[PDB]
This record gives C-alpha cells, structure tokens and sequence, in this order.
C-alpha cells in the first residue's frame, strides 16, 4: 500500500525486453519496482492488481512510450487509471513518459500526456538510463540500499521459470551394439612354414591376423587349406589355444602375448569379420580413408524404405544414401560401434568422387536431419543387417561365428529437458551456415 | 542399464558478485566483472572502412534485439552492458589508402601478400603507438573482407608479430561491421545477419572489452590455488627434421584470462604415433615458467596442477614435469579426445541430448557432453548429434568427476565469443590457433604474454 514500487507500464511484448532490462536495473539501485514481467502467475484478475497498484502504491509512473504500445487501448487505460491519480497526488511529474521508439511522432502522444516531461531512450538506453536516475533523485524518490542480489533471485525465478532441467529419467540409444558371445578359443597356427611367403593375411577368406610367427584366428586348423593347400599338413598340436573369456576378463598374460596385444588382434578379426559379412549382406561399399562404409543403392530397398524409414532420398540433383561403418571396442564392453554417415550419387549407382562435393553435401543434409532422423536411420539400417530376431552374425569360422545384438546399448540418465514450445530448428541450421560463412 | 551422470551447468561471475550462467544475460544485468574506464580505439583501414566502423560503433550504443530472443538475448548496449564509453569520437584512425592494399595484393606468392600487408599493418600501429601518446586501448583492424579472402592467415601472422610487441588487436572484416551495405548479385546480403543483429554485437562488444583490460566474466565456485595448464603442439612444417614441433603452456586460473609460455622448438612430434612428446630438459623448462609465473603472480605455488593434452603422455617427460612439481602441488595428466565415435540419441523429439550429461567409463576415464542442448537457450550448440568428449586422467590421481567438472568450467570461459558455452574447454580451445600464432614467428622470443596478445 505504501507508494515505493515504482509502477512500470509497457505493451507485454512489443516493450516487455525494455522494460525486463530497466526493471531489473532499477532494482539493482534498491528502487522498488512493480510490473507486469516480474509476475509469473497472472490470469484475469492481475489487472485489479494493476489498478491497486497504480493508485495506491506508486510514487512514480513511468511508462515506455512506443507506437506500438501508445497505439494498445490498454496503455491508455492504464494512462487514465494514472492521471486520475496524478491528479489526486497533484504531482504532475507522476507520470514519465519514456521514449522507446526511434520513428515515434510527439504528436501520436495523448492529449493526457502531450505535455509532461520525458525522459528519452530512444538515444540510448544507458544515456535515457542517467536522465531518468537523475529526474528520480530531483523528485526525491526512496529508495533502499542497493541489492543486485533481488534482481538476481527476480531474473532466475521468473526469467528462467520454466526454462532448466527437470528430475526426470531418459532412456537414451546409442550406437553401440552389444556383442552376445565369442567364439571359445582363439588359436594361433605356425602356418609360415606352410604359406608361402609375401601372402597377404586379409585375402583369407575367415578372419586372420599375422602376428610374429603366426596366424591367429577363431577358425579351426583345416579352413584356409583352399587358400593355403600346404596347411594341409600343419599339425593340430602346434596351434596355441587360448579361452577366449579370459581374453575379456583380461586374466590371461602371457610370455608368449600379452593382453593388451591379444585384445587389439580381437579387434582386427572382428573389424575384418564385419567387412566380409556386410560384403555378403548386399550392400554397397564406400571406401573411406581408415574404415569402410556400407550404403544402399536407390531401388535395392522397399521403396527405400526399411522399418518404415527413408534410408535413400533425393536432395536437389543428388542422391543421398545413409551408410554405416563399424569399429570394435572390448573395454569398457564388447561393442560393435557403428557410425553414421550420408554418401552421394549423381543417380543412386555411382558414387561423387569429389570428396568436396561429398564433404558439402554431408554437411547440408546433416543439418537438415535431426535426433530422430539419426536415430531411426541408425537403428533401421541394423534392424536391416539382422539374421534373427535378436541378432546378426560375423563369419569368424567355419563353426565359429560372432553375435553381435541388433539393438543398441541405451544408458539411463536421472535428468531430462522439457521440449519447447516453438521449434526454430531450421532457423537454427540457416543461423549456424551463416556462422561457417 | 549404463547408468549416466549430470554436471551441473557451472555459474560465471559478474560485477557485484552476481553469479549467473549465460554471460548474455549476466553481462547485461549486472555488467562485466571489473570495469574499465573506457574503450581508445585505433582503426587500421581504408576511409570507407572508417566510416563502416564508426556507423557501427554509434549504432551498437543503441538497443539491438535478435529475431529469438530466447537462444540469442538481445544487446542492451555497450554503456548500458559494461558501463564505459567506446566512442567512436575518441578513436585514433590509420587510413590504409588503397594504393598500398593493391600495391601489396600485385604481389603472386600469398605468403609476400599477407606478410607484406600483415607488416603494412604492423608498422601503421607501431608508430601510431610509439610516436604518440595516444594510449589506444586496442587496435581494431577493420580489413576489408576481401583482404581475408585473399590472405598462412592474416590472423596469425599479425597476431605473432603484434606478439613481438605486446599490444591488443582486435581484427573485423567490413562484411561483418556493415553486411546490409555488401550485396549479392540478387539484391540480399552476402551474409543476413539480420536475425542474429543482437548477436553479433554481443560477440563483437565482448571481444572489444576483453582486449581493452576488462575482464567480462570469471568462474565462480573455483577452488583455491588450482592452475590448468593446457599444451600445445604444432610441428613446423618446413623444418628439415620431421620431429621439430613448436610447444606451449596456456595457464589458466579461476579468472580464465590466460597466460601463454612460449616453449623450445625441438624434435617433440613423433610420427609413427603421430603424437607430440618433449624431453625432460623442455618439460622442465616449461613447467618451471609456468610454476614461477604462477607463484608471481599469486606468491605461493599451485595447490594442484592439471595439464590437459590432446594426446598422451610418456613416462619420462612425466617423470620430468614431476621432478619440477612441489610436493604440495598435485601433477595431473589429463587426456581430452572429441575423436572417440560414442553417439547417445534420443528415444522421442528432434531435439538432442542435454549438455553436462556425462559417461563415467572408469575410475580414471569418461565421457563428457559438451556439445548438446541447452535448455535455458532452448537450442544446441550444433546442429549435428552431439559428439561426447573423452576426458581420460593419464597420469597422476585425481577425481574424474571433478576433472568432468573443471572440463566444463573451463568451456564456459570464452570472451572471445559470447554463448551459453562452449565444446572445447579453453585449455584446449584454441590449441591450434596459437600452435599457427607460434610457428609464424618462432625466432622471435616471445616473454610470457596473455590471451589478449594471441586470440
């Protein structure tokens, strides 16, 4: 009731960031202050508030002065509503028209308040800022101590009401997909003795490392015997067995390998595993620097279409296919981690050679596509690579084979978002090319 | 399931003691955390470019809103934000005639044009520097936008040889102070800045302020006595041994200004690991100038001392770095990697996963969102499914949720550039960039010099 919250009347939006930005700033100086924006919960009757406000505690009325808001029947309204006290409080200076608008005619001003004196911020905020303190102080306002410490409990509350996190789980999919099982053993064969020299470990048909004198894989003694005829004689007691548990588990050091060597070999083999597998599942191959990717072919699909996702599509006069490479991890779990990529073609067939052209377009259709279009991409294209209803397998041996789980590894976090109301998600793409350029 | 772990955003400082974490927002409520009295400015350019910069500088100490007003606050104004005058009246201006422009681009070989310009540039400072007492606070090089088209870069030649000299420089391209006036062949701007108008003043303000001695923000809740000490390798590419490498330490403290430690250019690259390892005799010499730098600037030693690489760590450069570490100080080698392919996607929305989301792999290893989607913004720090970083304590012990912690704290230090935050923590931020600044002048022996003489 007491008049110290200075009353600050504005449009909601055409003068609410001004009048944000000087409520709070009056604030900070210990001045009192009552508006509409430091109000959260306002509804039908914030009006009557107003108007209790207005007459019964405002030693000032400064109100932003726009076209926009000299123009909304409310701000006249609430002009009345303040001449009327004005004339009770004969003060005069109550009312302080504050000149926000830079294409603003005086003349537009209301009769009601053509004549009083105005502080101008059309200039600048900073410059109206110091005349408006200064005609406060001449007018002999109260003001407390200064306590930016309010305006800062006033902004976070109020500004930032709705706009934090919330204590709430999310699931989230990954692009890890858990390895089931592994062969029992891994074996290493003294082949050397019996393959001839110069021969070349990734032609065998089944995963094979070299590594010191030996060949090492989850296939059985007699498998490379098509490639390697002279294995036909190699000697089952000569291949070294290791469990392959233990591998995992990282239990088994030994003179003749250590794990950390044992375990990049498993990587190998399985990296090698995933190529001639895909190889066999029909897709089609981009050769990237370290790895290789695997994209469809526009027709190869149901109406490029699996799972009910577009996996090829078109994008001005080029054709983009979503591909997928895959990389092996044993620690901290034994993972297939596959990635996403988007490969080019001048008609779905034939590949741009201009790695540029793809670089440019990767980077346009990427930010084209969002959370989900990743997502379903993903996970469509591995639902696809799928032999059962679980899983897919690598061809490491004839009686050996590796499964790897279809669907991704998730992680559960105990904090989550709210979605926004507007999505500028494009504006935001367009925005952030403009911040390449 | 596999369980993840939230960072709390951390606040950053402003005047008064206001802690706040969008340094828009903080910035424009409460001002920058010490405050200068005003801005001298020096333009280094052509009349036109004069004209661009104070139309510019006039019309910034005016209100500038952004189209989303929610990802990107609007500008309130330079006096109304830092509470100093950057008057385009006060402005001392070296009028580059285009003669001189041309003259130098004639030139076939880029690396003459840019050294040539670049020392064109040079010499107008220095002398309106030396020759006066004009105590111009930065000087702002208003370059043409060809002149970086055309000129390796203007940036970080000038930066080194401006270096040798220790003065603040500021460089803006014409395009970016006055893009309304340069034009398409369709009658819209080469580049619309028109929905991120507040925006770009925002960055340009902070920048202008941070070279002036005013320090915007600083970390709030940081512990006492703790250095983050960030290397930074770049091989020089026309040396005769492959191995030759270009080193450097960037302290950072709580305030998040920065000092940079030049370092020996010596056979550190190794390239069959493609990785950057330096003798005990330079991580000596280099721990022992970030260590004494430390102590004259703060009269006691570190507490702890955490030095964030690109790559990993050897055994004796460790052993090395160790033996010039205080038995108090606590030696930490911290790894950070943004290679590492881990995508976590959400179940339902377009919109990805919150930054500060973290995956604790193990006791000394983990990954850590600082890319993602910022809630109060309502937007993300790229457009793209965030990339996790991986944060591994390679030597030394330490905590790793504390490591996750100052990661991201040390991301929230960008005054070069005003948003939410940032990818890379500033340690390793612009590890490339004053890895160019330093191999373009290595004869040159550079004293300790901060941010304000490199970014």
């Amino acid at each position: 009731n007491a008049r110290n919250k200075i009353f600050i009347s504005h449009a909601a939006p055409d003068d609410n960031d001004f009048t944000k930005w000087l409520a709070l700033k009056l604030i900070a100086l210990g001045y009192e202050v009552w508006c509409d924006v430091l109000f959260l919960d306002k509804g039908a009757d914030f009006w009557k508030v107003i108007d209790k406000e207005i007459r019964e505690g405002a030693i000032k009325f400064l109100l932003a002065t726009s076209e926009i808001a000299i123009k909304r029947d409310g701000v006249l309204k609430e002009i009345a509503v303040a001449e009327k006290v004005k004339k009770q409080l004969k003060d005069d200076n109550f009312i302080i028209p504050l000149i926000i608008d830079e294409n603003l005619s005086y003349d537009d001003l209301p009769p009601e308040i053509i004549r009083l004196n105005a502080v101008d911020f059309k200039k600048s905020w900073a410059v109206g800022l110091q005349d408006l303190l200064k005609a406060l102080d001449d007018q002999k306002v109260e003001k407390n101590s200064p306590d930016p410490d309010k305006s800062n409990a006033l902004y976070q509350q109020i500004f930032l009401h709705n706009k934090g996190i919330i204590e709430r789980e999310e699931i989230y999919d990954s692009n890890w997909f858990s390895i089931l099982s592994f062969p029992k053993e891994l074996r290493f064969h003294d082949y050397e003795k019996l393959m001839p020299k110069g021969f070349d470990v990734r032609e065998l048909t089944y995963p094979a490392v070299r590594y010191k004198n030996y060949l090492c894989t989850f296939a059985w003694e007699y498998d490379f015997m098509h490639q390697l005829p002279k294995t036909e004689t190699y000697n089952s007691s000569q291949t070294i067995r290791i469990p392959t548990e233990e591998i995992l588990s990282g239990k088994y050091d030994s003179p003749f390998i250590g794990n950390f060597e044992c375990q990049r070999l498993i990587v190998q083999l399985l990296n090698k595993a995933f190529e001639l597998r895909m190889k066999e599942k029909g897709v089609r191959e981009y050769p990237m620097s370290n790895k290789m990717g695997y994209w469809f072919e526009k027709g190869k699909l149901e109406k490029d279409k699996f799972n009910k996702v577009l996996l090829v599509g078109k994008q001005k006069d080029k054709h983009w296919h979503f591909g997928i490479s895959a990389a092996g991890k044993l620690y901290p779990f034994p993972v297939l981690m596959i990635s996403s990529h988007i490969f080019f073609t001048k008609d779905g067939k034939e590949l741009i050679e201009s790695k540029k052209i793809q670089h440019a377009a990767r980077r346009r259709q990427g930010k084209n596509w969002w959370n989900d279009d990743w997502r379903n991409k993903l996970l469509a294209f591995v639902k696809y690579l799928s032999d059962d209803e679980n899983s897919f397998y690598l061809e490491v041996g004839s009686e050996e084979k590796i499964y790897i789980s279809n669907e991704p590894v998730q992680f559960v976090g105990k904090v989550s978002y709210n979605m926004p109301e507007k999505n500028n998600l494009k504006d935001e793409a367009e925005i952030s090319d403009l911040n390449d350029l | 399931m596999k369980e993840l772990i939230y960072i709390h955003e951390p606040n950053i400082l402003f005047a008064n003691g206001q802690k706040c974490a969008d340094p828009r927002d903080g910035l424009a409520l409460f001002g920058p955390f010490t405050k200068i009295y005003g801005i001298k400015s020096g333009v280094v350019g052509t009349q036109y470019g004069l004209s661009i910069f104070k139309n510019y500088i006039n019309h910034i100490q005016k209100p500038i809103y952004n189209a989303n007003n929610i990802t990107r606050p609007m500008f309130p104004g330079f006096e109304a934000v830092f509470g100093c005058k950057w008057d385009a009246d006060n402005v001392v201006f070296k009028e580059v005639t285009k003669e001189e422009i041309e003259k130098i681009l004639y030139t076939e070989s880029n690396h003459k044009r840019t050294y040539d310009l670049v020392s064109l540039f040079i010499n107008k400072i220095i002398t309106a520097n030396k020759n006066e007492d004009e105590k111009v606070d930065v000087w702002f090089l208003v370059i043409p936008d060809e002149i970086y088209q055309y000129c390796a870069q203007f940036h970080d030649q000038l930066k080194a040889r401006l270096l040798e000299h220790t003065i603040p420089t500021q460089i803006l391209r014409e395009s970016t102070l006055a893009w309304r006036d340069f034009k398409n062949k369709f009658g819209a701007p080469k580049r619309d800045f028109s929905k991120i108008e507040g925006h770009l003043a925002w960055t340009i303000s902070t920048a202008a302020f941070y070279k002036a001695g005013g320090k915007p923000w600083k970390l709030s809740d940081i512990r006492s006595g703790v250095c983050y000490l960030g290397l930074v390798y770049k091989q020089i590419e026309k040396s005769s041994n492959p191995k030759n490498a270009c080193c450097a330490a960037q302290m950072f403290l709580d305030n998040g200004d920065g000092t940079v430690f030049k370092g020996e250019v010596g056979p550190w690259y190794n390239q069959e690991k493609h990785e950057f390892h330096l003798n005990p005799k330079e991580a000596k010499a280099l721990l022992t100038q970030a260590l004494n730098s430390y102590k004259e600037q703060n009269g006691v030693f570190p507490k702890e001392i955490f030095i964030h690489a690109k790559t990993k760590f050897n055994g004796q450069e460790w052993n090395a770095f160790q033996e010039v570490t205080p038995e108090g100080t606590n030696l930490v080698g911290v790894t950070i990697t943004k290679t590492k392919p881990l995508k976590l996607f959400k179940s339902e929305g377009n919109y990805p996963i919150m930054r500060g989301n973290a995956f604790i792999v193990n006791e000394r290893s983990a990954f850590l969102w600082t890319v993602g989607y910022v809630p109060k913004t309502e937007s993300t720090l790229s457009m793209e499914v965030p990339n996790p970083i991986f944060i591994e304590i390679n030597k030394g012990e330490a905590d790793i949720e504390q490591v996750l912690k100052d990661v991201l704290a040390l991301t929230k230090l960008n005054y070069n550039a005003c948003i939410y935050a940032d990818g890379v923590p500033v340690t390793l931020r612009f590890a490339d960039k004053i890895g160019e600044i330093l191999t373009a002048s290595t004869e040159l022996k550079a004293p300790p010099l901060a941010f304000k003489y490199y970014i």
